[PDB]
RNA sequence: GAAGCCAGAGGAAACUCUGGUGGAGGCUCGCAGCGGUUCUGACGUGCAAAUCGAUCGUCAAAUCUGAGCAUGGGGGCGAAA
RNA sequence: GGAGACGACGGCGGGGGCCCCGGGCAGAGUUCUCUUUUCUUCUUAACGGUCUAUCACCCUGGAAACAGUUUGUCUGGAGAU
RNA sequence: AGGGAAGUCGGCAAAAUAGAUCCGUAACUUCGGGAAAAGGAUUGGCUCUAAGGGUUGGGCACGUGCGUGCGGUUAACAACCAACUUAGAACUGGUACGGACAGGGGGAAUCUGACUGUCUAAUUAAAACAUAGCAUUGCG
RNA sequence: GGUAAACGGCGGGAGUAACUAUGACUCUCUGUAGCCAAAUGGAUUAACGAGAUUCCCACUGUCCCUAUCUACUAUCUAGCGAAACCACAGCCAAGGGAACGGGCUUGGCAAAAUCAGCGGGGAAAGA
RNA sequence: GAAGCAGAAUUCGGUAAGCGUUGGAUUGUUCACCCACUAAUAGGGAACGUGAGCUGGGUUUAGACCGUCGUGAGACAGGUUAGUUUUACCCUACUGAUGAACUCGUCGCAAUGGUAAUUCAGCUUAGUACGAGAGGAACCGCUGAUUCAGAUAAUUGGUUUUU
RNA sequence: CGAAAGGGUCCUGUAAGCAGUAGAGUAGCCUUGUUGUUACGAUCUGCUGAGGGUAAGCCCUCCUUCGCCUAGAUUUC
């Protein structure tokens, strides 16, 4: 279930977009900007177990492998091998495109 | 943090709370639980 | 998940540890029942000379309850207000 | 001398009834498509006869390399298997 | 919407939590508890896999379906029958997966009464009363 | 005479000449975690609570700051149909010695008959 | 209006109530003082010369505990806890809504009553006047914002029995 | 004027049904595997921005249809 699921789609209960999901995987900079937008002591595990797919903390290496065996993991990696919507994308259902000259 | 850590003073998601374990030593310090004085001066 | 019991590992023995079994308690969540905590509650010539709603306490017992019978005002009865 | 004649609670086993599943006869419904389909009746009293059913008891025999045995560790040279 | 107790005497009210599987669980303690402490991971559908059962049934030599005297523990095998749990895996929809219903907010402390219980029917349910324990007095 | 020594009184400790109660008369009094006790040195007492209190996280219309929707009313109609209360009545201002005016004096004013609301006043609390 | 008032910022005083005068913390307490924002956070009356709007303290029926006093019933120097008043449909006032008589209707007038806006900032003047220096204005002109008031739903949010 | 209809404009989100060398796997019949085959099977793809709704306080329609009409009663210097 979700927790306090009445005020889900508020902007302060707002979680990291696929997109930004996928670029973390694909540049380590990315991700490391996102983790200095952070504090390492308030996080759980002192934020030394991470999911990047989940784009989540977790309390114990053992509790990162169990949520691994879990559907939500399993949907975020199935959502990332579709692939997630960018502006590119959004161009290309339109037939718009950019020239650079 | 190692005292709240220990003691399960955790907040939403694991955060330590240094808040209440501050307020729990100090009470500690206030009631006669942890050893201390002060030293009379030597004559 | 108390005694009692079984098995294994130890221990000279008494005992120790581990895994089960077992089903105790004026124990506990909670349905009915019994009760009556709270709400700027409803109602206030009310449905009602004490009712209604939600919430709450208790729920295997110092639990709830019928009929028969006993105690009668200078009295009775009273976990005593 | 027995019966009348006796608490509360826990799990276990037997029986009746109810619930559930399958086949069959008959009836009813559904049927654009599907569904050899969905549903309904198919019962047997008191009173008796007969054959049987845990506990327990009797006979033979005498058990350690102890045995039988319950979900629950009780039984046995005071005679177990 | 945004903020999140700035409201109010006072978070009153509402919201939030809630079932189940798993990881994990501090101080204190009368060692029984605290404890569902705290803090986390997950839950739909479909197609499968695995595990957990019951009944029946042994070869000769004689007498003649049973009686013996033997011989054997691979029945570790066949035939028939049957119900519900548990674990594991792939596939698949998703804003929701205890999808309605149902259903603990939690924590740090202090005062207070040991606890379960009882009373002012119709304004007070409580530190009041009772309770087990303890102490005293009288009576052969 | 002895005490439940209960209530109560009660600053001690020495002496003496009193000699028993009441004495009386002088004197003077200020270990940064140990030791000792049958592990512990406790009431800073666990569990339990519709008991009272402070705070933290979460949470939210408590608030900024209100808006919107539903049902039942209120509303209008048909039928049915009370009660409370009621000296008489009801617009104000200033004065009306007894710190009170609704009625008097002097002014402002002032136009039929009505409906929905409201809570200033009058009425309204088994007041 | 006055002041060594250079400028800036002020101080003392006068006319003036038109228009504003805030948001919070703190109850081991005469709740009054702190904090910030701001142009500023002025003071009072209409109650307190007794007095039915709502709701907390003085505050106090009946239950209960502690302290002081009392032989006691109980009382208090006191401290704490929990605890029953529940209209409106009447008259008036107020806010709105109709309306008889003047044939019906259209277009008007305006006695009288009400009356509304307010404050700050920025650009320019100007780094100018003034000034040893540090600093540092104003009139006219231009643009926004604060508080108030009256409307409106193109857009953006919210609301969903469009069931 | 009214009731339908048509067109538009909006709202939702791709109808029913059929088909498919899509579909994890399972089970049969035989060529015993060579989409072997047939069967079932969440879902997927196509027909299909399709289906459904649309004024109830949306718009247009002499020229898309069907009805309705010069009343009745009461009052009036």
């Amino acid at each position: 279930g979700v927790f306090a699921k009445r005020t889900m789609t508020k902007t302060r209960r707002r979680l990291r977009d696929l997109d930004q999901i996928e670029r973390d995987l694909r540049s380590p900079r990315h991700l490391q900007q996102y983790k200095e937008t952070k504090a390492a002591e308030d996080l759980p595990g002192l934020g030394l177990y991470y999911c990047i797919e989940c784009a989540k903390w977790f309390e114990s290496e053992t509790s990162l492998v169990g949520h691994r065996k879990g559907k939500p993991h399993k949907r975020r990696l199935k959502q990332l091998k579709e692939g997630a919507y960018t502006h590119e994308e959004a161009m290309a259902a339109i037939g718009y495109r950019i020239d650079n000259g | 943090e190692m005292l709240a850590r220990k003691s399960g003073r955790l907040l939403k998601g694991g955060e330590p709370d240094v808040d209440g374990v501050a307020k729990q030593v100090l009470n500690d310090f206030m009631r006669g639980k942890i050893p201390w004085f002060t030293p009379a001066p030597e004559p």
